[PDB]
RNA sequence: CAUGGUUGUCGUCAGCUCGUGUCGUGAGAUGUUGGGUUAAGUCCCGCAACGAGCGCAACCCUUAAGCUUAGUUGCCAUCAU
RNA sequence: CGACUUUCUGGUCUGUAACUGACGCUGAUGUGCGAAAGCGUGGGGAUCAAACAGGAUUAGAUACCCUGGUAGUCCACGCCGUAAACGAUGAGUGCUAAGUGUUAGGGGGUUUCCCGCCCCUUAGUGCUGCAGCUAACGCAUUAAGCACUCCGCCUGGGGAGUA
């Protein structure tokens, strides 16, 4: 379900999109510096955006909100950007691997407890 | 199979057995027996299209009762015919018999009687298509909540195996409160055999 | 009610293949009435009924002079155009096949006629129902307007 | 007839949008909503109340149709009021006239309450009752038209044709007359005799409603 | 691979259709789409498109609590044996 | 045609309207302007980058990807005169329902005051929609509707934009 070419449609939409929504989204009041990760099918109809956010559990809901609206700039955006012929639908995501990796590191405190 | 004639589901819940005798380990006799007259009856069934007969089996006696489809000749002119019939029934099964004639319903829109008459349309060399036609107008003119006819095999003097449907009206098969008679019949005038089963659904 | 001349001006089995068939039928009394149906089922003689059945809903008024067109009319429907003129007693229904089964099914008896452009029969039928239907006989034209007849006419 | 004074207590109408083929009709925009002149509103009432009465003479049959909100109840006590038949919910395609195979379902609701008589509940099982009074139910509810008619029309009155189109359409088609509330932005040429009344007046459509019943009424009589 | 009749498999998959108004010149559409909801085309809302049928379920049987009739060859509250 | 300032200069719109009094519309031939690329003489050259060099990828990759990079991209004067140069809708004029934005004005009303608002109007620029038109999609007072004037162009596909 994964080819090259996805991969490198990836990279280079993730590469526009970092730059078009910190640096064209104004309307929506929260803004938020933010790092991305992006995938997609073999037949690049559908793409799946991973990103982190600063703030609390109302500050990520209410920057979800604003993307949800500003997803049509976003598309017309990036369908006037890049060569590929069908534009992927977009969803928003959070990269939970960032919260889970943490997790991931908090039982190294057991291994060496015990063994201290 | 997919599909599995409904009568044989159906009786036992709301409609009797089409052989009944009283009840012991000699059944093989009484069923071979029973299997003579079966075959006996067609003599009877090309001349009046007789539906089907309800056997019964007395202390000594046996009584039947058979659907024709008209009484004035198997009754006779005065009983001019039963005594023969009769007289060949008691000499065929080896024991004596109870004939007691019954009339079909009034209305031809019992299965069995409609499915030799459509069989033997065929084998005349009419068209299936019109024959159906008429059949399902008659139907629906005496009133009946449902009623399909099925055909299979070589058509119209074909070499290919089709089958047709023509039904009508609320024909729930999956329900068990409905009281239906499925018939079959078979035809042909030179080209193999020409399955029918028609079905008739008169009231719930 | 009343006794209808009726007959079919084309029958296809059309497909989508549930191809079945389809019935054009023209319906007239041939005494001032016409009108034209579609019909689709599953056997001609149930296609025509149904066909018949809608024509007999939407029946035209043609205005009769001695069994001719009070005047020259075009009818025109979506490329189908025909053009019919009155003619003399005698003259006979000059027409093509969907024209001559509506002229004379309506009880025309002589007219000069020809379609022009499209010969597909459904808009040639269209075609001249509406251009029978918008004709304009003489007395309602006079009480129609403020004049009469007798001082000006055909 | 018709009172002056409850044609002044009528006023106002909806403003988001309105046919210009009725804009002789307004007497003075003011307020940012559309009025309407009374003064030939009353002719039209009355009008129509002479024709109602007229057809109601010789055994006239008119329709009253409920669909929209906060009146159906209205028009239903009017419906009963007059002696006439009712829509007491949404009109289907030819729901009165019994073409579309509405006949079929006022059968099937005939067959299911007589059988009930004859005794359908607690005699046979539940496990059939609770569909069939589910199915009973279901056509009352969505056979809003459950009427007494004999498939003839005649005539029909109309509440809001921005509702009713498909009421006027077919009412157009067998030629039968139209009359009826007609708020400011419906269409009056499809509607023989129209009444410029406003739809969320409901105590107007309540007055106009009985008016419309007392026509049948004195037609009946005689 | 002339067939009837009978039987497997997808598969208890959840679908398959038709009348009728009446949209479209027409092929066609529609109903059967959309929203909530169910394992299910199951229910409701809206829907000039509507209405209806086969199918699902229910209907059948067993069983799971109990009441009535009936206790023999079976059972033993109270009994003797 | 988008940084700002100055100089020179063309067009358009609104209101008044005393002024000339039809001086108007269209427009073959003709003469000019005309994106980008390209050519000639020079100048300049930061980024980018046909060609070209290398690497990567691939069954093969001359291409897509990467590393560089010449002409060119820029300026002055000439030439070239083409585009999916498109609203795929020639110009001019008049008539034919509405609703709602938006740019530049004008007028009236209300409000003490418009910085508000409402109403009316002219000229652009959008969206939705009647009648009407279309084969349909659709257009619909910025018509593809109803009419008149003038010009340009078309008559099956290929051969052929060829000889």
């Amino acid at each position: 379900m994964s080819s090259m070419r996805a991969e490198r449609v990836g990279e280079q939409m993730k590469k526009e999109l970092m730059d078009i929504i910190n640096n064209k989204v104004k309307d929506p009041r929260v803004g938020f510096i933010t790092i991305t990760d992006v995938v997609l099918t073999n037949d690049l109809s559908q793409a799946k955006v991973f990103l982190t956010v600063l703030g609390n559990d109302k500050e990520v809901e209410n920057t979800f909100k604003a993307l949800d609206k500003a997803k049509g700039f976003i598309k017309s955006e990036l369908g006037s950007r890049m060569r590929l012929r069908i534009m992927p639908e977009l969803m928003y995501e959070y990269d939970q691997s960032i919260e889970y990796g943490n997790k991931i590191e908090r039982m190294i405190q057991d291994l060496h407890k015990q063994d201290r | 199979g997919q599909k599995i004639n409904p009568i044989g589901l159906r009786v036992g819940i709301i409609r009797d057995w089409e052989a009944k005798w009283y009840a012991e380990k000699d059944f093989a006799s009484l069923l071979h027996e029973d299997l003579k007259i079966r075959k006996f009856i067609d003599n009877e069934l090309k001349e009046a299209s007789v539906s089907h007969v309800e056997i019964e089996r007395a202390a000594n006696r046996i009584n039947i009762a058979i659907h024709t489809g008209k009484p004035g000749m198997v009754i006779g002119k005065g009983g001019s015919e039963i005594e023969k019939l009769r007289n060949k029934l008691n000499a065929l099964t080896d024991k004596k018999v109870h004939i007691n004639v019954i009339e079909i319903k009034k209305v031809d829109l019992d299965a069995r009687l409609v499915a030799e008459n459509i069989a033997r349309q065929l084998e005349n060399r009419a068209s299936f298509r019109r024959v159906q036609k008429q059949a399902i107008t008659r139907a629906m003119k005496l009133g009946a909540k449902g009623i399909k006819t099925q055909v299979s095999g070589r058509l119209g003097g074909a070499d290919i195996a089709r089958a047709e449907q023509y039904s009508e009206g609320t024909v729930p098969l999956h329900t068990l409160r409905a009281d239906i008679d499925y018939a079959h019949a078979e035809a042909d005038t030179t080209y193999g055999k020409l399955g029918v089963k028609v079905w008739i659904y008169r009231g719930e | 009610t009343k006794e209808f001349e009726e007959r079919v001006v084309t029958i296809n089995r059309v497909a989508k293949r549930r191809f079945r068939f389809t019935a054009l039928v023209v319906v007239g009394d041939k005494n001032g009435r016409v009108g034209f149906g579609t019909g689709k089922a599953q056997e001609v003689p149930e296609a025509i009924k149904k066909a018949v059945e809608a024509a007999k809903k939407d029946l035209v008024v043609v205005p009769r002079v001695e069994g001719t067109t009070p005047h020259t009319i075009t009818g025109r429907y979506g490329s189908g155009s025909v053009f019919m003129k009155p003619a003399a007693p005698g003259t006979g229904v000059i027409a093509g096949g969907p024209v001559r089964a509506v002229l004379e099914l309506a009880g025309i008896t002589d007219i000069l006629s020809k379609s022009l452009g499209s010969n597909t029969p459904i808009n040639m039928v269209r075609a001249t129902i509406d251009g029978l239907q918008n004709l304009k006989n003489a007395e309602d034209v006079a009480k129609l307007r403020g004049k009469t007849v007798e001082e000006l006419y055909n | 007839m018709k009172q002056l004074l409850e044609a002044g207590v009528h006023f106002g109408h909806q403003t988001r949008r309105w046919n210009p083929k009725m804009k002789k009709y307004i007497f003075t925009e003011r307020n940012g909503i559309y009025i309407i002149d009374l003064q030939k509103t009353v002719k039209k009432v009355d009008e129509a109340y002479n024709f109602l009465k007229q057809v109601s003479e010789d055994g006239g049959q008119v329709l009253f149709v409920g669909t929209k909100k906060q009146a159906q109840e209205s028009v239903k006590s009017e419906a009963e009021r007059a002696g006439q038949f009712y829509i007491n919910q949404r009109w289907l395609g030819g729901l009165l006239t019994n073409y579309k195979t509405i006949s079929k379902r006022i059968k099937r609701i005939s067959e299911i309450e007589k059988m009930e008589e004859d005794g359908l509940f607690e005699v046979l099982p539940k496990k059939e009752v609770v569909e069939l009074k589910k199915e009973y139910d279901r056509l009352i509810k969505f056979l809003g038209g459950i009427r007494d008619m004999k498939s003839m029309p005649q005539a029909l009155f109309v509440v809001d044709p921005r509702k009713e189109r498909n009421a006027i359409a077919e009412a157009r088609k067998l030629n039968i007359p139209i009359v009826g509330i007609v708020d400011t932005n419906c269409d009056p040429d499809e509607i023989d005799y129209v009444i410029p009344a406003n739809d969320d007046a409901i105590r107007a459509v309540k007055l106009l409603t009985a008016k419309m019943a007392d026509a049948i009424l004195e037609g009946q009589q005689g």
